[PDB]
């Protein structure tokens, strides 16, 4: 038997089989419902589109994300997402496959409890397990120490690990991510004349962000460069023509990661929460952590983010340390890759939570040594 | 006794000479088998049993004392020279050694040993291979005719014809101990009873592409050759098929301190074909090429230049063109050019980039790809994530493992396709019914620096020996259900399967090795620690190593049927990795050569697609062994055991250590040991009477009266309805009471 590695994320579902080199199914975690009335009789419209289909019918739907910041807020939508993943994308029967699921640090406990209750009762999986995203990133990176910065789409977090032991008191979690960057980019494009308001235009703005945004190495110098030159402006082609041209908005959007006061948050940038997690860690492992700073997740994928973060952390740390930032090209899928590695490990086969254990001890079994 | 032509003496000595040799004094008390120093057990006499002191007077004039706990009787003279080792009155280890010793001194080659057929090769010509005995055997039975492989060949044939099933001949011996010519005479006999020339003609190709120098042999076979001889409905010769199994890939890359790579690279390195070297850019110096130079560079094995010529001749006389041999040679040269590639880490990153490009250019010009394109495909693989491709990163270790796996893959691919071409040449359109296959496999090799490859070999031989053991179990159950005497319903296989479960099963050695080469920062010490933490004491066969006579090193020891083997860990993680590079495989599919056929296509709804990185030599090997067992377990098997008498080509004189080594590593001793738990001495009632009636001179009542008046216990003999079963002690006691009766 083989296991299923479903990294449900928050804004992208990634599923596949344990032992693969990459996820087989990657689609947005979206549930769309029609908002107009529907006149053609006989074509038999359905009531909810889930996944990559909702992006095709995007023009006549209201797109909902069932998961807000790591946390699941709509359990019916999430059951639809999982059903679509199991049956219409992987085409497997979950009654005969263990399932490894992934979660961010410092979430509510009812999240995991309801997740496993659903997986055992609605889908009847034989076993299941919930892993932390950062640990799986560090598996897939081929390290055993290092401070991992996993910037997804709802949540950003640092998890310092040394020699296979994690330092829980030094785990930092920040609720600024790609979704807030998209909202800031909408709000900041509005000052050039373009307005995107609907949930179906949020997707167009997310595409603009992915395709044109980058991190400036020096924010003030890039601002002056954009104010004087015009060599920074790119054009983008909306899905109906009418090209839009954006200038300093390209590097002004992901700069919110380093100055979260742009969106009215009080906290510190990612370069500073990384350093603060390191300084919470014990003094004997800080050199290794400085040398093994691992990036993963979709929001770490801007051009120039590694160079920017190295410049910042280097200016912060003592001048006699080797700051080094590991940013693989397959960053976005690191959590899934590590999950596949972990579920294929042979030592792991007695760490699943079986159906018998669940029927014995209730959903509370999730927080036990079978974590 | 004239039916055996001129070979009659060598095939079987006359009854008259048997009786004239029977008359010989032998003391059953003080001529017992005795441990030795120069050998294991030597013929000697004891003066007396003085407490813990005895004195063995051997032939050499020595008078050593041995302990009363290591002495055991010698075979009686009235049962020496026995054709069937299973019928020996006393089944000991050196007993059978001396049996075969006197049989080869008396120049009797073949000897029955139960379900086996043992054959020590004679070094000079005998009339035993003349066609007269071949034709004249037709009509004689196995149970009566003296041992020979023609017997078991005919028995397999008639078994096929009566049961309408396939049979399997398992010839077991070392390359260079006569296996080739043994199989040759097998195929001759099969043709006689109704394409051998073609087999021998295409053989040098396999001898090249699947043989390499080990320490125990300079022409050792690595792949599991296996020839299927089909037939028709009328049991007449139809066609022949051949399959290759378990070809070791690690040799193409890593070679030990004392051994070489495959023969082909050296044969090409023979300058007698300068056109090959100047068309492949191969410099004469063998130290130049890193894949090969780590092994033994050159040895006095054979005339490698002449062997190159013999292979080229066999090629030109085989169905395939000259361009195809040219492509074969150039492909092997490309495999050779892979080893010298050089990679460095980048400026301020963890990415691999090539510094040397010349060997890259020339290997691409050979392979039929672009050099920049192949370098890009090695440094930056592209993988499929849903409906998009993203580039994967690699460092130097990863790209080197990928290069090694690519080379091993292309070599093994070319090999399998060459075997397909050979079989196509051999192929005849005659309808092919049930076949009788003959199998050539590596041996249970033991050394002082056993490694991963030797572990794989021993695992294979474990599966084979357990298979034979279960086969003999069912055969003994057949004998019992015939005789109407059915007892001891335990099988004989699980006692060996318990050792298999320590290699294949999850948390076994292979699974731990796979997990360890998957884990991030694993090392050999961590591998050893996990092996110990997970097996030590909690298992039955896994146990500590042993350091004897200052051996090199050993990290743990398993026990097999062939003895305790100490294995070494160093290098297993690095050598087990087999990450195949999918982008470069696609490049090969898009080549401008024959390569696109070898790599034709290689790497939802339920998919067992293990990734390219989650690939391990051990896992591929376990799969191949599984399918080989599935091919064999459908055929009724037969077993042939070949022993070298001495390392020197001088006949007559032998080497007892080499004999013991062959016996243990072969499993004849394990067969006799499985016998030793039941009643191995099995004789009918009539001859029993004619030989033991004078003890109580006068069929169940008289036999029972004699047995009760011979002080025999119940559990010591089993009363049958055609034969009454006795053990070693019973035979000894009946012998003694006969002797005092006379
Ligand atoms: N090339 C890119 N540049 C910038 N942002 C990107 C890029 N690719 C994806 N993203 C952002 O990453 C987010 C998705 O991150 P992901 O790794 O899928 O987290 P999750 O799996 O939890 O949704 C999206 O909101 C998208 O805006």
């Amino acid at each position: 038997t083989t296991a299923l590695v479903c990294d449900n994320g928050s804004g992208l579902v990634k599923a596949g089989f344990a032992g693969d080199d990459a996820p087989r199914a990657v689609f947005p975690s979206i549930v769309g419902r029609p908002r107009h009335q529907g006149v053609m009789v006989g074509m038999g419209q359905k009531d909810s589109y889930v996944g990559d289909e909702a992006q095709s019918k995007r023009g006549i739907l209201t797109l909902k994300y069932p998961i807000e910041h790591g946390i699941i807020t709509n359990w019916d939508d999430m059951e639809k997402i999982w059903h679509h993943t199991f049956y219409n994308e992987l085409r497997v029967a979950p009654e005969e496959h263990p399932t490894l699921l992934t979660e961010a640090p410092l979430n509510p406990k009812a999240n995991r409890e309801k997740m496993t209750q659903i997986m055992f009762e609605t889908f009847n999986v034989p076993a299941m397990y919930v892993a932390i995203q950062a640990v799986l990133s560090l598996y897939a990176s081929g390290r055993t120490t290092g401070i991992v910065l996993d910037s997804g789409d709802g949540v950003t977090h640092n998890v310092p690990i040394y020699e296979g032991y994690a330092l829980p008191h030094a785990i930092m979690r920040l609720d600024l991510a790609g979704r807030d960057l998209t909202d800031y980019l909408m709000k900041i494009l509005t000052e050039r004349g373009y307005s995107f308001v609907t949930t179906a235009e949020r997707e167009i703005v997310r595409d603009i962000k992915e395709k044109l945004c980058y991190v400036a190495l020096d924010f003030e110098n890039e601002m002056a460069t954009a104010a004087s030159s015009s060599s920074l402006e790119k054009s983008y082609e909306l899905p109906d023509g009418q090209v839009i041209t954006i200038g300093n908005e390209r590097f002004r959007c992901p700069e919110t990661l380093f100055q979260p006061s742009f969106i009215g948050m009080e906290s510190a940038g990612i370069h500073e929460t990384t350093y603060n997690s390191i300084m919470k860690c014990d003094i004997d492992i800080r050199k290794d952590l400085y040398a093994n700073n691992v990036l993963s997740g979709g929001t770490t994928m801007y051009p120039g983010i590694a160079d920017r973060m190295q410049k910042e952390i280097t200016a912060l740390a003592p001048s006699t340390m080797k700051i080094k930032i590991i940013a693989p090209p397959e960053r976005k899928y690191s959590v899934w890759i590590g999950g596949s590695i972990l579920a294929s490990l042979s030592t792991f086969q007695q760490m699943w939570i079986s159906k018998q254990e669940y029927d014995e001890a209730g959903p509370s079994i999730v927080h036990r040594k079978c974590f | 006794m004239a039916v055996f032509g001129a070979a009659a003496p060598y095939l079987r000595k006359s009854e008259k000479e048997r009786l004239e040799a029977q008359t010989r004094p032998f003391d059953l008390k003080k001529d017992v088998f005795v441990p030795d120093d120069k050998q294991e057990f030597v013929k000697a006499k004891i003066v007396s049993r003085e407490g813990g002191k005895v004195t063995a007077e051997t032939e050499y004039g020595k008078t050593v004392t041995v302990k009363e706990d290591q002495v055991m009787q010698q075979n009686p003279p009235k049962f020496d020279k026995i054709e069937d080792m299973a019928m020996l009155t006393f089944l000991h280890e050196p007993a059978v050694l001396y049996n075969l010793k006197d049989r080869y001194g008396s120049w009797m080659i073949y000897t029955y040993s139960g379900l086996f057929c043992v054959t020590v090769n004679p070094y000079k010509w005998l009339p035993v291979y003349t066609p007269e005995v071949v034709a004249a055997y037709r009509g004689k039975k196995r149970s009566e005719a003296p041992p020979h492989i023609f017997s078991i060949s005919d028995n397999a044939y008639q078994y096929m014809l009566t049961d309408r099933e396939n049979q399997s001949i398992l010839i077991t011996g070392e390359s260079g101990a006569g296996k080739t010519v043994n199989t040759k005479r097998v195929i001759q006999y099969f043709a006689v009873i109704a394409l051998e020339d073609q087999i021998i003609q295409a053989n040098p190709a396999l001898e090249a592409f699947g043989n390499a120098k080990t320490v125990r042999n300079d022409n050792s076979s690595r792949f599991g050759k296996f020839i299927r001889i089909h037939f028709g409905a009328t049991g007449k010769l139809a066609s022949a098929d051949i399959e290759t199994y378990l070809l070791e890939k690690s040799r193409v890359i890593f070679q030990l301190k004392a051994e070489r790579d495959y023969h082909i690279f050296y044969q090409i390195l023979s300058n007698k074909k300068p056109e090959l070297l100047d068309m492949l850019l191969i410099t004469n110096n063998p130290y130049d090429y890193a894949f090969i130079s780590q092994g033994e560079t050159t040895v006095a094995s054979i005339d490698d230049a002449e062997e190159l010529m013999a292979t080229d001749n066999a090629f030109d006389v085989l169905g395939f063109t000259s361009e195809e041999k040219n492509s074969m040679y150039k492909l092997t040269g490309a495999i050779m050019h892979f080893g010298n590639m050089k990679f460095k880490l980048k400026q301020r990153e963890e990415q691999a980039e090539p510094d040397g490009t010349e060997e890259a250019d020339k290997s691409a010009y050979l392979m039929g790809l672009n050099s920049a394109d192949l370098l890009k495909g090695l440094c930056h693989p592209r993988v499929k994530v849903g409906n998009e491709y993203v580039t994967k990163g690699q460092n130097v270790q990863q790209v080197i493992y990928a290069t090694g796996a690519l080379a091993k893959a292309v070599y093994e691919r070319m090999f399998n396709w060459m075997v397909t071409r050979i079989n196509a040449t051999l192929e005849t359109k005659q309808p092919r019914q049930y076949f009788i296959g003959v199998l050539d496999i590596a041996g249970f090799e033991i050394f002082d620096f056993n490694s991963f490859e030797q572990l794989c070999i021993n695992f294979t031989n474990e599966k084979l020996q357990q298979f034979f053991n279960h086969h003999m179990f069912v055969l003994e159950q057949e004998e019992y259900k015939k005789e109407g005497i059915e007892w001891t319903f335990i099988d004989f296989g699980m006692d060996l399967q318990a050792c298999i479960d320590l290699i294949e099963k999850p948390m076994g050695i292979m699974s731990i090795l796979e997990e360890e080469c998957m884990f991030p920062k694993a090392t050999d010490m961590t591998f050893k620690a996990k092996l110990f933490d997970n097996h030590l004491g909690k298992s039955a066969n896994f146990q500590k190593p042993r350091n004897i006579k200052g051996k090199p090193e050993a990290h743990f020891s398993l026990i097999h049927y062939a003895g305790i083997v100490d294995y070494n860990i160093i290098g297993w993680l690095q050598k087990n990795k087999d990450p195949l590079n999918e982008t470069v495989v696609g490049l090969y599919q898009k080549s401008s050569l024959k390569l696109l056929s070898t790599l034709f296509a290689n790497y939802g709804k339920g998919k067992a697609k293990k990734g390219s990185s989650f690939q391990t030599v051990s896992a591929l090997h376990r799969e191949n062994l599984n399918k080989l067992m599935t091919n064999l377990r459908s055929t009724h098997p037969h077993f042939v055991r070949c022993i070298i008498p001495n390392e020197t080509k001088s006949p007559g004189v032998m080497d007892n250590p080499l004999v013991m080594h062959q016996l243990r590593c072969n499993g004849v001793l394990e067969g006799i040991r499985i016998c030793r738990k039941g009643f191995p001495n099995r004789i009918l009632y009539g001859d029993f009477r004619q030989r033991y009636r004078i003890l109580n001179p006068a069929s169940r009542k008289g036999a029972e009266k004699l047995l009760s008046s011979l002080d025999i216990d119940h559990n010591q003999y089993k009363f049958g309805h055609t034969k009454v079963f006795f053990k070693a002690g019973l035979l000894g006691l009946l012998e003694e009471m006969r002797d005092e009766r006379l």
